[PDB]
């Protein structure tokens, strides 16, 4: 009992934190991706209505 | 987008200066084709005095 539930516990929560981090990596990862997108878009726009 | 407008306006204004300038040439060629299409005879004596 002790051995099992122990291993499961540790691996479990360790796995937990790892996962959370991963979510963060994707988080500001794809999120930052979003910000950059915002910038580029902005450029294209200024161009467009300038052309106007 | 805002800025270019004023300039374009100036351009048209010059088109007005050169426009009035062109009034002369229009009087000129005016009488000219008048005689051409007169196509009967041309008496340039009669002064239409076109602007």
């Amino acid at each position: 009992l002790d051995l099992a539930k122990a291993s499961a516990t540790d691996q479990l929560k360790k796995a937990k934190a790892e996962a959370q981090v991963i979510i963060e990596q994707a988080n500001k990862r794809r999120s930052q991706i979003l910000d950059e997108a915002k910038a580029e878009a902005e450029q294209e726009r200024t161009k467009i209505v300038a052309q106007a | 987008q805002a800025e270019i407008e004023a300039e374009r306006k100036r351009a048209r204004e010059e088109l007005r200066k050169q426009v009035a300038i062109l009034a002369v040439a229009g009087a000129e060629k005016i009488i000219e084709r008048s005689v051409d299409e007169a196509a009967n005879s041309d008496i340039v004596d009669k002064l239409v005095a076109e602007l």
